[PDB]
Parts: structure tokens; sequence; C-alpha cells
């Protein structure tokens, strides 16, 4: 064996690499420090800006309802709940809120949870094990891919969008697994994604996934209140009777403008996620004003149906200007809150391309005053879906500058990008 | 660590013994009379132990945290399966959630201000922090911590498992190692397998062994194939709750610059409570904030609000800027609670006018050394150092907590008590915890209600005095 | 540590008397509800241990507990004891046991025949289940 | 509260005994006294 | 015959008594 003698070279001709890599150049770069709300008009730098780079769909941002309730909530309630909802962390308005989000959708029971990326990974290690088998989808974001990560089962991707790669891919896993007969199986999706903005069509999953004894695992959070008819989210959209999906998750952060997430479907599920999940026995709960917030926002969504049926227009509205775009394409579903750009001919690498997307943001920031948002990738992201800059138009935008968002996009991106 | 009184310890493995084989037995003809399109998700422990004792978790208030708070009463139904909390309520005493500071329910200085930046800027904006997510109060934020902590740079965060769990990828990966300690928390653990990191474990701040498994880690190269690692990170915590016990600072930061390890500290339970001026652990040891690269607390025990913070060398700050995923993807924190904090530092720091915050920690260690050092007196078992507002009664028993639980929510005093999977078999604690608005007379009052439950259930283990 | 719930608390001081305390009790028990000689109290109670044991450890693959997903998703629980490091002084305890039980079991009913045959059997797969070579091996 | 209760209900919550349902509870509660009895009644005869 | 099963088993005792701890091996 070694002697003690001969232990303390060893551990002294060691030596470790850095902690970081060094700072390169690239990484300085600056967000707009805004004062205001973030509504459609806030102001940045003392300028007006024309914002399209907020996810609230509906509008809500600003509303007063909201306005006083969080007022009278935060009066009698105070900032913070203190608490882990395991011992006592459970005020009332949270049982009411979860009361409320059940009886709008219609279910059974719910659960919240303290914030948005905390549901999908929490909840997705919660449902499979070791030996489950897990069919995805691709263009799942960061917070799917971690709990697919999380949870140590067989991750089979398909291809994005693609229902004969599902059924190609179904149809192997039966052959694969076909003695053992035991583990489950589930199908992750996402309703509106936010790397390429499209629409999944769920009569097919449906149909596939009965044919297979599969399940699903939605993440409803792009359109739960703006997708469907009346707000009730996809299922509305494809009309297929709600109980067929086994689990829906939505994020409240987009339309509901409060904070935390939601995790909907049957009592069994309901009771065992609740006793026996990870971000929520060891987390702290939702200050109370958020949850109230959230009530207030789930009623007024209920009772106004006007606005989603006018941000439905504006979407048609600002596809018609940027039909006529040379530069860079539309690849977005037509009715999606989510205008995405993919740039066409890409130049080389991906990071010229990136920088170049991140030069044309900027330069429309400081000429044109609209913000928008180009999409940003850690080395921890495994998305290879192309690069591009989206557009989250919401219920609240004027013609005359959603016009000029068409215009100043199209005159900058031309230019510059050839 | 732990002294077991043998009586006690044969006592719990019977009993533990006694359910299992109940259990058993009632599974068991389930099944037979059971037997006589998509696969089941689901139950042994579970069912039994939760069904056991589920009156005393997940009980329901209506009120805001304080001293006195107000509990919502649970009747069963149909045997003991579904608590629905009905009308009528309480009035305890408080000593569950933890706000050591006492700062949420509403005092002069912060509920205003908040209510302000409220209505200024609505609940929360709509976006990440790199597009939209970055209002005024949010640098203003940045710089108050940066001042408090005192670490060049820091980064907040809206949560802190989610923090932990997405900060360690990206500092480590496939080829080092973590050599975490035996108790942390879930998170930190999460935040290691979150990458490619081998995960080993020392025995609770017990220096020595730590340095022992450092070198022959060390030396042993890598797994099974005798690369040289490229990084080591040992990752500690200020205060360990559930135990009552402070860090070995010094011993440890000396052990890990002996063999160039790297340091993370996580001073959630202390950076509110311990400290002649409020300012953690760093400040009470008298341990350099240089020696210690990184720096992850919590807003939610101490300063009513709901957050997370990263603190380190002005180099580290960007890269996670640039690369961390809860910052890129993640919505950002809501505006009132940003501006809450700005206020609770502005308080501590003496900052708002008259000498408020100056004695909410004189009040704090008063109420926590007195209460100690009187159930110390009475014969219990309290558990931990000196100072940390954290006082854990130990119980060993199944049946123990909830007779003791019970019997305090009569007597009007709310406690916490913690079960069998979140802790080893034998160890059953039921951590109290002191805050500085507990006033002299409620201290007594529970001290008093403590004594005669402890004398009814026989948890005065050490002898009396 | 062993860092494993389901595992970890044969280590604590006074597990190796409970079980035996516990045996004893089992004897006292039964013997006393119905009338039986010593002899047949002790192959009632080594059969009835034979049961409750070999079902439990050899027959038992994984884990209640949700903490970890799956990572034990196969093995008994007699293959996570002491991870697996093969005869330590819980191993050999926990194999000592049957040896002691079917000697008294055998010897205070001397020999006849129908307990004799029964328990030759018992203390025999017992033992079997355990032995170091035998490992993840079916 | 007398001294035989008292003495009853710390037994019962040292042993488990609290948290089963009553049937348990029962059954459990007798066995003891057979074995006392049993006890008790051979001590007798073996001296 | 009861000698010669107590004695071998009394042998068989000391065997796995004797022995010592040694961890599995690695591929
Ligand atoms: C209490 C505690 C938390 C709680 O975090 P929240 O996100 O504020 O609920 C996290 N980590 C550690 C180490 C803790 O002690």
């Amino acid at each position: 064996p070694l002697t003690e003698q001969e232990i303390d070279e060893l551990c002294d001709e060691w030596v470790p690499e850095p902690l970081i890599p060094p700072i390169t150049e690239d990484m300085k770069h600056e967000p707009p420090v805004l004062e205001s709300a973030a509504g459609p008009h806030t102001t940045v730098n003392g300028k007006d800006v024309v914002n399209f780079a907020s996810a609230n769909y509906l509008g809500l941002i600003g509303h007063e309802k909201l306005l006083e309730s969080c007022t009278s909530a935060l009066e009698k309630y105070g900032v913070g709940s203190c608490g882990p909802r395991g011992f006592y962390g459970t005020i009332d308005v949270h049982l009411d809120c979860e009361t409320r989000i059940s009886k709008f959708l219609g279910t059974p029971d719910s659960i919240l949870y303290s914030y948005g990326l905390s549901t999908m990974f929490s909840t997705i290690p919660c449902f499979c094990k070791k030996g489950d088998v897990i069919v995805a989808d691709e263009g799942v974001h960061w917070g799917i891919q971690n709990g697919l990560q999380l949870s140590r089962s067989t991750i089979v991707y398909f291809k994005h969008n693609d229902m004969e790669s599902l059924r190609i891919t179904l149809e192997k896993i039966m052959t694969k697994y076909k003695r053992s007969k035991n583990l489950r199986r589930y199908i992750v999706a996402e309703a509106v994604y936010q790397n390429s903005g499209q629409i999944a069509p769920l009569d097919e999953i449906v149909k596939l996934k009965e044919k297979y004894r599969f399940r699903v695992i939605l993440d409803e959070s792009n359109s739960f209140g703006v997708l469907g008819r009346s707000g009730r989210g996809l299922a509305e959209h494809h009309s297929v009777p709600i109980e067929k999906i086994d689990v829906v998750t939505a994020a409240m952060g987009h339309a509901l403008a409060t904070e935390g997430g939601f995790c909907t479907g049957n009592a069994r599920i309901i009771d065992y996620q609740r006793l026996s999940s990870s971000g929520y026995v060891f987390s702290a709960s939702l200050p109370p004003y958020l949850a109230s917030a959230a009530i207030t926002a789930i009623d007024v969504i209920d009772q106004n149906p006007d606005m989603l049926v006018k941000l439905k227009q504006n979407v048609a509205l600002l596809w018609k200007g940027l039909s006529d775009i040379k530069g860079m394409s539309l690849t977005s579903n037509r009715e999606s809150p989510i205008v995405f750009l993919k740039l066409e001919k890409s130049s080389g690498s991906a990071k010229d391309d990136l920088l170049l997307l991140e030069k044309m943001a900027d330069r429309a920031l400081k000429e044109d005053s609209l913000l928008v948002v180009s999409s940003k990738r850690s080395f921890l992201d495994k998305c290879r879906l192309p690069v591009g800059i989206k557009l989250y138009v919401s219920a609240g935008h004027s013609e005359s500058d959603l016009l000029k968002a068409s215009e100043s996009l199209k005159r900058l991106a031309s230019e510059l990008l050839l | 660590m732990i002294t077991i009184p043998y009586l006690t310890a044969v006592s719990t493995y019977f009993s533990y013994g006694l359910l299992f084989a109940f259990g058993q037995l009632r599974d068991f003809f389930r099944r037979f009379i059971d037997w006589w399109g998509y696969a089941p998700i689901c139950d042994f422990y579970i069912r039994r132990l939760y069904h056991r004792i589920q009156d005393c978790f997940e009980r329901p208030i209506s009120s805001a945290p304080d001293a006195w708070f107000d509990v919502v009463e649970r009747y069963s139904n149909d045997n003991n399966k579904t608590l629905k909390r009905t009308t009528k309520t309480s009035r305890c005493l408080n000593l569950g959630s933890y706000n050591y500071l006492g700062f949420g329910s509403f005092d002069e200085y912060c509920t205003p201000r908040v209510i302000e930046s409220l209505k200024k800027f609505s609940a929360s904006t709509c976006s990440s922090r790199v597009d939209a997510g970055t209002t005024s109060v949010h640098a203003e934020l940045e710089e108050c911590v940066t001042r408090f902590v005192g670490k060049p740079a820091a980064v907040v965060f809206g949560m802190g498992y989610a923090t932990n769990s997405a900060i360690i990828p990206v500092l480590i990966g496939k080829g080092g190692l973590i050599i975490s300690d035996s108790l942390n928390h879930s998170s930190i653990v999460n935040g290691a397998r979150g990458s490619g990191a081998t995960i080993r474990v020392f025995q609770h701040n017990t220096p020595s062994h730590l340095e022992r498994v450092l070198r022959e880690q060390i030396a042993e190269g890598q797994p099974r194939t005798h690369r040289p690692w490229k990084k080591i990170i040992v990752v500690v915590e200020g205060i360990y709750s559930m135990e009552g016990e402070i860090c070995h600072l010094p011993e440890v930061v000396a052990i890990c610059k002996k063999y160039k390890a790297y340091v993370y500290l996580d001073e959630a339970h202390s950076i509110g409570a311990i400290g002649k001026t409020g300012k953690g652990i760093c400040e009470l040891l008298g341990v350099d904030t240089a020696d210690v690269d990184v720096m992850m607390g919590t807003f939610t025990k101490s300063f009513g609000s709901c957050g997370g913070y990263i603190a380190g060398s002005k180099e580290l700050i960007q890269y996670l800027k640039h690369q961390c995923p809860a910052h890129l993807y993640a919505t950002s924190i809501p505006t009132p609670s940003a501006q809450q904090i700005i206020s609770a530092i502005k308080v501590i720091l003496g900052e708002d006018g008259s000498n408020r915050g100056a004695q909410k920690l004189a009040r704090i260690r008063e109420n926590s050394n007195f209460f100690r050092a009187e159930l110390q007196k009475m014969g219990f078992e309290v558990l931990g150092d000196n100072d940390s507002p954290v006082m854990p009664i130990m119980l060993y028993n199944p049946a123990k907590i909830p007779a003791f639980s019970r019997e305090c929510l009569r007597q009007k005093v709310a406690v916490v008590v913690v079960g069998f999977p979140a802790t080893p078999l034998l160890l059953a604690r039921a951590r109290i915890c002191i805050s500085a608005s507990h006033s002299r007379e409620d201290l007594i009052r529970a001290l008093k209600v403590i004594s005669k439950v402890g004398d009814l259930s026989g948890i005065k283990y050490f002898p009396a005095e | 540590p062993d860092m494993n719930r389901a595992t970890e608390w044969f280590m604590y001081p006074g597990v190796w008397t409970t079980y035996m305390l516990i045996l004893f009790f089992g004897w006292l028990v039964v013997l006393s509800v119905s009338g039986c000689s010593p002899g047949m109290a002790w192959t009632v109670v080594n059969l009835a241990h034979f049961v409750v044991t070999y079902h439990s450890f050899h027959w038992m693959k994984g884990t209640p507990f949700a903490d970890d997903q799956g990572i034990y998703n196969g093995l008994t629980w007699w293959e996570q004891m002491d991870n697996g490091q093969q005869l330590t002084r819980n191993r050999k305890f926990l194999t000592l046991v049957p040896v002691v039980l079917y000697l008294i079991a055998s010897h205070t009913t001397d020999y006849r025949h129908p307990w004799l045959f029964l328990n030759t059997l018992a203390v025999m797969v017992l033992v079997v289940a355990k032995f170091p070579n035998m490992h993840k091996v079916r | 509260m007398n001294w035989v209760q008292r003495k009853i209900y710390l037994y019962n919550v040292t042993f488990g005994l609290y948290m089963l349902d009553w049937w348990e509870r029962y059954l459990f509660n007798s066995l003891v006294v057979v074995l006392m009895w049993f006890v008790l009644y051979n001590g007798t005869r073996y001296f | 015959g009861h000698f010669f099963v107590e004695g071998l088993l009394g042998v068989v005792i000391i065997i796995l008594l004797t022995r010592k701890s040694y961890k599995p091996p690695k591929r």
C-alpha cells in the first residue's frame, strides 16, 4: 500500500482548475433598467418604449382590481408566509385559490407551487422512477428537461411536432419492452413552446395514447387563459374531454400576472403529490398577496371574454403586417401569441448568428425604442431548434404601436442582414 | 452527538416493530379481500404513519404570522381520513414559523413603502431578468445586498431551493467532486445530482474527519480511472438546523486551504439571527469574508420575504449572469418583496432614523438565551449551541409525537414535530424557534405549559434540577 | 452515514438486544397462550421466524422512500446492508442467529422427526441466502 | 388525574399503543394479561 | 447422533467469525 509520507506529495503537486473560465468580452451587455409598470407602453432611461417582451398576453398588468386586492391582502397579511406548507405555511387564501382553480378548469382537486420552474421539475421527478419510459418532445425548455434528467428514467426523444415519428417511437417502444409488462409510459409534451411557438396537436396525441396505453404530462402555461374559446386551455381548442389528459401544469407568471404555478389532476395523483413532492414539502409557500391577485385575475378572465377575442385579432394583424419580410421568416403557428422570427440562410457558427441577433435587438432598442427578446441558451440547455427573435404580442397593444413595430423590424433587419 | 438512554432505545425499536407488524396484518387482509388500462402509481410507510398522524400537519391559519396567531379547527367526518377545516378558530402562541427579527406582520417603516412600490410597479412584472424584469428596485436591492453581506457582488433570485438547484450544475460538472456535509438541505443534494459530479460525505463538522477524507480522496485519483479530478468543492452550512449545532469555521477554512479545496457557504438560518451587528457567522466567529468563494442565503427566515441570493467574486457573478439557467429562464422576483428586503436591511443597518432596529438583535439574544437555559434547567434535552435561536427538544418515540403536539395545542401553544422519514429512526425532535417578537410573559407561559406536558409525557430525560 | 434511511438504522445501541428480546417474548407468549412443550414452542418460533425474515430480506426488492428515485430498484434488503461490504459484524450476527435457533429448537425436541426435518430445511435455506459469493445472483 | 390514570397513560404512550385503533389496542392489551396469568399459575405450581 | 452436527456447526461459527471484511471488486 501507500505510506503516510507518500500521500503528502501526491496531495502537493496536484493543482485544480479555476472555479470559472476567464471572463471574455461578450458577457457584458446590460439589460434595459426600466422604471414603470412593465405594461404595453413602459418607460426606460426616461424615454418611452413600446414593450414587446413582457409575457402578459391578457394585459392584466396595472389593472385596478389586482391593485386593490393586493393592497388589502398586504395590509392584513404581511409580505411573507415564513414557513413551508407542511408545518404552518397554509393560510386560508391558499386553499381558496386551489378551490378556485379547480372550479375553473373542472377537476376534483388542485395544488399550488411557490415558483414557476418549480412545478415542472418537481412534478416530473415525482411521477417516474428508475425503470419507467418517457417519450419527450425535443423542444421542451430547460425547466422540463431538468426534471427529465433528475428522474433517472429512460428518455426517448422524437421530432418536433411530428406525429409520424411519435407513432414510430411508440411502436418501437412496444417492441423493445414486450416481455416485462409493468412499466408506466409517459409522454411529456407542451401546449405552446417557448423555443418555437407552435401549438401541439392534441387530437392525434390522444389517439395514439389510447392505442398504446401511455400517459400524458402536459405543460400548458402559454395556453391557459389565452388559447381556448373561453380560456380553458388547449382542450377547448382541440375539443377533447378534459380527463383524457392525466396531468395538467401551468405557471401563473404569464397570463395571471402573479407568480408560482399549479398542477391540476384527479384526487389520487394530487394527494400523492402533495405528500411526497420535493419543491412543495421543503420550500416556503406563496406570499398571500400573490394568491389574492391570482384569484382576482382568474375571475376577471372568467367574466370578460372580449379581451380573448381581441387578442386573437391583434395577433392576426401583426402577422398581416410582417408577412412581407425579406431577410428572415415567420415559423410560428398562425394563432399562438408568440410571433417567432427565424433567420434564413444561417451564416455559419451559431455564435456569430446569435451575436448578430443580439446586435439587432440592441440596435432596435437604441434607434426605435422597441424592446424585443432574442433567444439565449446556456451551456446546459440542449435544444437544437434554430435561434431567432420572439415577440410576445398582447391584448393591450394598439394598432399604431403594432404597426410601427413591423416597420422598424423590417427596416433594420433587412438592411443589417443583407 | 446524542445521548440515547438504553430503555428508550429498546422501547423505540419495539414500538416501531409493532407498527410494522399491525401494518402488515392490515395490508395483507386488504389485499386478500380485494382479490376475492394504465399502470397504477401507488404505500405502506406513508399510509400507516401518516394516517395515524395527520391532524398535526398542514394546520391552516387565518391571519398573518405573529407572536399570537389564530389556528383553524379541523373536524374529520367519516373516520380520520379527510380533515376538513371547518369554521371557528382559536388564538395561539407562535412557536412554529420562524421570523426571528419579527418582520412579518406590519410595522411602520416597511409596509407603507412596500405598498407604495406595489402601486407604482404593480405586483409582478412579466419577464425574466435579462429582458424586462430589471426595474430600478432590483438594482437597489442588489447594491444593498452587496453592501450588507460584504463581498463585492451579488445577484438575487426568486427561490432558495431553485437557487441551489440551478447554481450547483454551473460551477461543477463531469470530472469533479463534492464533499458535502452529512446532513444538508435537500436542495443542495439535488443540486449535486443535477450535474455529473461524484458526491462524497464527511461527518457533521468534525474537521478531523474531513481532513482524512480529503487527503484520501485526493490520492485515490479519480473513481476507477485514476485521472486527477479538476475541482473539489466543500459545501457547509452556517447553523445546522434540526440539530441546533453551529459550524466550525476557522477549522474548516484552514483545512480547506490546506489541500486547495473550494468553499461554499450556506447561511440560510443564520443571516439575520447571529451577529453582533446581524451579519451572519462570518462576523460571529471572526472569519475573514474572503476565504469563502460562494455564499448563498435566503430572505425568508429573517426578513419576511421570499427570495435568495449569491455573493462572490465579481467574476463569478458575471459568469452566473451569463450562464445560470434560473437567471435567463425564470421570471424575476416580485417588486414588493424586493422593496421589503431593501426596507428591512435599511432598518437593520439603522438607516431609517430612530433606533428601532438596533434592539431587535438585543431582544432575540435575551429571549433565546433565557429560554434555552430554562429548558436545560427543567430537565429536558434541548440540543444546540448557546446563541442560535433554534432549540429542538428531543422525544425518541413515535407515540410521543401526537401526545406532545396535541397537548401543547390544547393549552394554546403551537409547536412543530418531525417524524421518522425526515429523521433517522430513533431521533424524533420537536423544534421550538424563538422570535424577537415574543414577550417575557409569553415565554413564561410557554415554559409552564411545556413543563406540564413534559411531566405528563415523561420526556425530561436528563436529571431534573 | 451509510446515506440510506432504510438500512442505516441497524447501528444504534441496542438493536442486537431488542432482537433477542423479541424472540424470547415470542416463545413466552406462544407457549402460554396454548399449552405446549418448550420444544414445540421453539420450533413454532423457528418456523415463524423463518417465514418472517426470509420474506423480508430475501424477497423485498427495493426501498419504500421516494427520496432516491429508484437507485436501488432491484436489490433485496440483505444486498443493501453495510453498502455491500460483505461479511461485517452485523452480517455475522444476522447469520449467527439462525444457527443458535436451529440448535436449540432441535435439541429441545431431541431429534424426533417431523419437527426435525422441518427445521433442517429451515436453517438451510436461510444460511444459503447469505454467503459472500452469492451476491446478485439468481 | 390520579396515580393509576397517569401511569396508564404514560405506559400507553411509551409502548406506541397510542396510535392504534381501538381494536388493535384491545388485542394487544389482553395479551399481556394472558401472559401474566400463565406465569403466576405456572410459578405457583413450580414453587 | 447429536454430537456430529453440534461439532460441525461449532467449527462453522469459528470459520464465519475468524474471517475478515472485504469490498466487492470493480470492473
Ligand atoms: C429553510 C431553508 C430553505 C428554505 O428556502 P425557501 O426557498 O426560502 O423556502 C432553503 N435552504 C436551506 C438550507 C434552508 O435551511
